[PDB]
């Protein structure tokens, strides 16, 4: 009971929060800037992530009573919708890296036409890759784990390496933020904002993906449960839209 | 019917959007040189009864539009129109230098140019080198000239007494009204004829917009 | 000479102070349309005689003519000079006049056999920046410049018909009369002068404001007008009485006035201020009952000839119509 | 402002012909373009309509799949290509200029035109086709539906095609007369019944007068009253 | 010169007919007789409102 409420607490916070980037922006022309649209689309992404999040609240009844039919679709949706979050964060780092490392051309190569390319790629590649690899995930004998009780996505060396590209955004973010730290520190805070932005991402994503170690399997559902990122998604707007005056 | 009027409005908004992309890229600058200052000289080197004498150039692939002023003796009212320029650009001959300090300070601490940075150009220091060497003493005009001492390295190839006055006027300008945070002076030494004027503007504007971006993202 | 001028000024003051004999409610004017599409700050607008079309000018160098009812953009004119501090719309609707910091007034022919709005005349001859221009007819136009001199031009000839001289500071706005015989114009010398169009000479001078006048309007009656200046005060000056009436100002306002306008009945004096907001007053009592809330300095103001609505412009690139 | 139409000739039935309208003297890129048919022994009829930037196209219900319209703004020209020319598509085709904004005058200018050899819409009719110079004359027109729209416009157009020359515009939206027409033409109506009044009468007013509607998209013309005086 | 023109203008503007302030401020009256035709002072009902 306590675990269910604790986990579920982030769903409503996520839903109420993204309303902000949606309601501050689509009403807005005070904030119609190309940069805003990325936050607008990511708020949509995390909002979707009403389908997954309540379902995973029920999923943790250690059994997927909702039905074996919905299994692959539900899993494909989480990968797609989170790969979507990451990629959005990656492109946000990209646009912030052509605003503090190239500020004369910041607007000429970051604009609504480029932003629509960055949004379509982020909604396409995760979706196509996840649905293609949830209906070719895998070693079914090992899946016995998947086969025994009914559900949670799990992978194997064949596909675990491909699963954990998504974590390319990390290299882009680290390169971008070490350059941004170097420049901002040279100018004269930068340190606090950068540290919190990189840390919020890292602390959530790193352990689950590192364990996803399993193909070389002591990871039980008892302990893999907390590893399943949702709280990071609950927090992304807060870091990326509220700390700076974009809030209004 | 009426729907065709809506189509016309949409097709006009289409052109407005395609012109918004050109209004963002170009960086607007306002030139506010003095009467005797060599601002005409600096705008003459642009290969790189009217009112505004606009001049468009491009350092590398970035387009700057410098708005010079023609037949406009009071500026208390037509200055507020330049609230959206990237930067002001003063030109000063470094006695008429005190008037340059006065109007420089008055441009600072206004109500409409609070968020606009300033690029100083100290044009015609070629005459300043001879003035420092010979007869004309800045002590009479400025009592603190004698007390002031030079340690930022100057450009080699000149006497230590000819590059010691430059820093005096530079310091006087930079502490005229900058030291009251959102905008600060960017002093320079434009001399008489140098081809680095555009680069001194390009790097300056790059720094200005970088600082603006850092302030929006809260990097500072 | 100076002693005589001082004596004349004292006599004038005594004569205009000789006699001194002597609630609308919350308007809550709600925005109905929002004419978005301008890429830079709005400087000036002008309504139409039909009360349907309006024209606005932007720092981009764009003069956009909007259909207020249906929000459509009837016309989009690219200006030669990006810096435009005033615009006009002809009473017949065939012409628009834009004037700004280029010291040249451009008259564009809206109704032409071609499908482009071309400039019919480039009236040059002023020295200072143009700050207000208004049409008398399709033939003659009165312009306000920053060189302390107003002017009256004949468009087809392209030359000044008369020059109105006498101001000390740069003249910021002018307002016509319903009869179009006399016109008032305020300047930076903290004075507003009534001029006679026919004789090309100053008729009266009104003082009392502390700072430079940045906007002037004229009462529909024909014998009164109102001014807006940078000292956050508006004043109603009688024209035929040469006096100062009740002053519309508040202790909570520290920013000056950028534009002024009247309602057709004259019961409402609308004032576009600098603090991102346009205020209203009961012109017969000077009570602020209603506020027209933009995101930047409200720079322009207009009221339709039938009083249907009031349009407000501001430096947030937006132009809002309120009823 | 002048439009030169090109095409025409002796064409066997079932063929294909691409007629052109070269516009010069105005901003063709900003003016919607219509085509209007006129049989040798009948009144006018609408063919097709293309918007200013070709963002919207309408075709006549009589022939819709065989006709195609196009415009070239950089060259300021218009094209109408017809295929499988039946025995009815052998009439006089006029390319018409028409811009649409508040206060505008659609159908203001009509081209020279070229010859050719081989339902639920509002129908506009006239009392007759015939009516001495020097006294006022009146022409009556009727519509199958109220042409007065909710906004207030009454989409009725009068043209007065004079013999030996292309048609022009007298009065647009019922009430507002054209620019170059003499100030002796007036129009009034209630929504379905219309009347056009001419005070004087000269050697130029002789001709056939047409009655067009623009409320609904199909543009049905009238019959034409031939005033001989 | 410049002083003479100002003196002449002041003399011309000094001889101007003026009336009592109470009479000049009573035409308020223009507002009274023209108030009913003001859509702004008196709100237009939502049947003839042009910007409804
Ligand atoms: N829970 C999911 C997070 C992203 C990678 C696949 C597993």
């Amino acid at each position: 009971a306590s675990l269910y409420s604790l986990m579920s607490l982030i769903i409503l916070a996520t839903l109420v929060g993204n309303l902000i980037v949606i309601i501050s922006i689509s009403h807005f022309k005070q904030l119609h800037t190309p940069t805003n649209w990325l936050l607008h689309s990511m708020a949509i992404v995390d909002f979707l992530l009403c389908l997954i999040m309540p379902c995973s609240m029920v999923r943790t009844e250690r059994c997927w009573y909702f039905g074996e039919i919905l299994c692959k679709v539900h899993t494909s949706t989480d990968i797609m919708l989170s790969s979507a979050s990451i990629f959005h964060l990656a492109f946000i780092s990209i646009d912030r890296y052509c605003a503090v490392c190239d500020p004369l051309r910041y607007k000429a190569k970051i604009n609504i036409s480029t932003i629509l390319v960055m949004i379509l790629v982020s909604w396409s590649l995760p979706a196509v890759y996840a649905f293609g690899m949830i209906f070719l995930n895998l070693v079914e004998e090992l899946y016995s784990q998947v086969s025994d009780l009914g559900c949670s996505p799990f992978f194997s060396k064949v596909s675990g390496v491909l699963a954990f590209t998504s974590f390319i955004p990390g290299s882009v973010m680290l390169f971008v933020y070490y350059r941004i730290y170097f420049i901002a520190k040279g100018q004269a805070k930068a340190a606090k904002t950068l540290g919190i932005m990189v840390g919020v991402f890292l602390v959530c994503w790193c352990p689950f993906f590192l364990c996803t170690l399993d193909p070389f399997y002591v990871i039980p559902p008892s302990l893999n449960d907390a590893l399943y990122g949702y709280l990071n998604s609950a927090l992304n707007p807060m870091v990326y839209a509220f700390f700076y005056p974009w809030f209004r | 019917e009426d729907k065709a009027a809506v189509e016309r409005s949409k097709m006009i908004e289409k052109q407005l959007q395609k012109d918004k992309q050109v209004y963002r890229r170009t960086l607007r600058l306002l030139l506010l040189g003095a009467d005797n200052s060599g601002k005409s000289t600096i705008v003459k080197q642009m290969r790189i009864t009217s009112g505004i004498f606009e001049t468009k150039f491009q350092v590398d692939k970035v387009n700057f539009h410098m708005f010079d002023v023609g037949a406009q003796d009071e500026r208390r009212k037509w200055i507020q129109c330049f609230n959206d320029v990237t930067a002001i650009i003063f030109v000063v001959d470094s006695n008429r230098l005190q008037e340059a300090l006065n109007d420089f300070k008055s441009i600072w601490n206004n109500r409409w140019l609070r968020t606009i940075s300033v690029i100083l150009f100290l044009n015609k220091q070629d005459l300043l080198a001879e003035k420092v060497l010979a007869k004309s003493k800045i002590e009479d005009y400025f009592p603190e000239f004698a007390r002031y001492t030079t340690d930022a390295t100057p450009e080699p190839g000149e006497d230590p007494r000819v590059t010691r006055a430059k820093y005096f006027i530079r310091k006087e300008f930079v502490d005229i009204s900058t030291a009251s945070g959102r905008h600060i002076c960017y002093p320079h030494f434009t001399c008489a004829v140098d081809t680095e004027n555009a680069r001194r503007i390009f790097n300056d504007c790059k720094d200005i917009i970088l600082q603006m971006n850092l302030r929006e993202y809260n990097l500072v | 000479l100076r002693q005589e001028a001082e004596q004349l000024k004292n006599q004038i003051r005594d004569a205009r102070k000789a006699c001194a004999d002597a609630p609308v409610g919350r308007i809550q004017m709600r925005t109905r349309r929002t004419l978005r599409g301008h890429l830079a700050k709005i400087y000036a607008m002008h309504w139409g005689t039909d009360s349907r079309l309006l024209v606005s000018a932007s720092q981009d160098g764009k003069l956009i003519i909007w259909d207020s009812y249906t929000t459509n953009k009837v016309h989009a004119i690219p200006l030669r000079s990006s810096w435009v501090m005033t615009c006009a719309y002809a009473p017949s609707g065939n012409y628009v006049a834009c004037g700004g910091l280029d010291n040249i007034c451009s008259i564009y022919n809206l109704k032409t056999r071609e499908g482009n709005v071309r400039v019919s005349r480039e009236l040059a001859g002023h020295t200072g920046y143009l700050s207000c221009c208004r049409f008398l007819d399709d033939n003659q136009i009165v312009t306000s410049s920053g060189d302390t001199t107003c002017a009256l031009w004949d468009i087809e000839t392209g030359q000044q018909t008369t020059t109105f001289t006498g101001h000390t500071g740069d003249v910021m706005s002018l307002s016509l009369a319903p009869d179009t015989r006399l016109f008032v114009s305020g300047a930076c010398d903290a004075s507003a002068k009534l001029w006679d169009v026919r004789e090309g000479m100053c008729r009266q001078t009104f003082t009392g404001h502390e700072s430079d006048i940045n906007a002037i309007c004229f009462f529909p009656n024909g014998n009164a007008f109102a001014t807006g200046s940078d000292d956050a005060t508006c004043r109603l000056f009688d024209l035929r009485a040469d006096q100062e009436l009740m002053t519309y100002s508040h202790d909570n306002i520290i920013c000056g006035i950028t534009s002024v306008s009247f309602s057709k009945s004259g019961r409402l004096l609308l004032a576009g201020y600098d603090d991102f907001n346009c205020n209203v007053w009961d012109a017969l009592k000077a009570d602020r009952a209603g506020v027209l809330a933009h995101d930047n300095r409200v720079s322009c103001l207009g009221v339709t000839d039938d009083g249907m609505a009031v349009a407000t412009g501001s430096w947030d690139s937006f132009l809002k119509i309120w009823n | 402002v002048q439009l030169v139409e090109s095409g025409g000739g002796l064409v066997q039935p079932g063929g294909s012909r691409k007629l052109s309208c070269s516009a010069s003297g105005f901003a063709f890129s900003s003016f919607g373009m219509h085509w209007v048919r006129q049989a040798p022994e009948k009144g006018l009829e609408w063919v097709a309509y293309i918007s200013s930037g070709s963002g919207t196209i309408y075709y006549a219900d009589t022939v819709k799949g065989r006709f195609t319209i196009s415009r070239d703004d950089p060259k300021n020209t218009l094209f109408l290509q017809m295929t499988s020319l039946r025995s009815e598509d052998t009439a006089m085709y006029y390319c018409v200029r028409s811009i649409y904004y508040y206060g505008s005058s659609p159908f203001d200018f009509w081209g020279q035109g070229t010859t050719l050899t081989v339902s639920a819409d509002i129908v506009m009719t006239q009392a007759t086709s015939s009516v001495t110079p020097g006294e006022s004359v009146s022409i009556s027109c009727r519509s199958s539906k109220s042409l007065l729209h909710s906004n207030g416009n009454t989409y009725l157009y009068w043209f007065l095609q004079r013999p030996g020359q292309s048609p022009q515009l007298l009065i647009y939206r019922m009430s507002n007369l054209a620019s170059g027409v003499p100030d002796r033409f007036s129009g009034s109506g209630s929504g379905t019944a219309f009347t056009l009044t001419i005070s004087r009468l000269e050697a130029e007013d002789v001709g056939v007068y047409y009655c067009m509607q623009h409320l609904e998209y199909p543009l049905t013309f009238g019959a034409g009253t031939k005033l001989e005086l | 010169a410049q002083a003479r023109k100002l003196v002449e203008q002041l003399k011309m503007e000094a001889n101007i007919d003026r009336i009592k302030v109470s009479k000049a401020a009573a035409d308020m009256a223009y507002c009274e007789a023209h108030a009913k035709e003001d859509p702004l002072l008196t709100p237009v009902p939502a049947s003839e409102n042009p910007f409804r």
